[PDB]
C-alpha cells in the first residue's frame, strides 16, 4: 500500500507541473483565436457581419 | 499391566501421528492464507493506482 500511494504521489508531483507547462504553453496559443470569437459574438449580438 | 502398557504406547504413537496430521493442515492453510493476502496486495495497489 504505502509504496503504491507514495509513488502515485510522486506521479502527481510530476504530472502537476507537466500539465501546468502544457497550460501556460497553450495560453499563448489561444490568444490568436480570440479575434474571430469576438467578431462572431458581436455579429450575433447585433445581427450583421460587422 | 501388559495390556495397559501396550495401550499406552499405542495411544502415544497415534497421538504423535495425529499431531503430525494436524500440523500438516496447519501449514497448508497457512500457505493458503499467505496466498490470499498476497492476492489482496495487487488489487489494493491497483485500487490506488487507478
Amino acid at each position: 500500500r504505502v509504496r503504491a500511494e507514495q509513488q502515485v504521489a510522486s506521479t502527481l508531483q510530476t504530472a502537476h507541473e507537466q500539465l501546468k507547462r502544457e497550460r501556460d504553453a497553450v495560453e499563448l496559443d489561444l490568444r490568436a483565436h480570440v479575434g474571430t470569437m469576438s467578431a462572431t459574438l458581436a455579429s450575433r449580438i447585433l445581427g450583421v457581419d460587422l | 499391566l501388559a495390556e495397559a502398557s501396550q495401550a499406552h504406547t499405542k495411544a502415544l504413537e497415534d497421538a504423535k501421528s495425529e499431531a503430525h496430521r494436524v500440523v500438516e493442515e496447519a501449514r497448508t492453510d497457512a500457505e493458503r492464507i499467505a496466498e490470499q493476502l498476497e492476492a489482496q496486495a495487487d488489487v489494493e495497489a491497483e485500487r490506488i493506482k487507478m
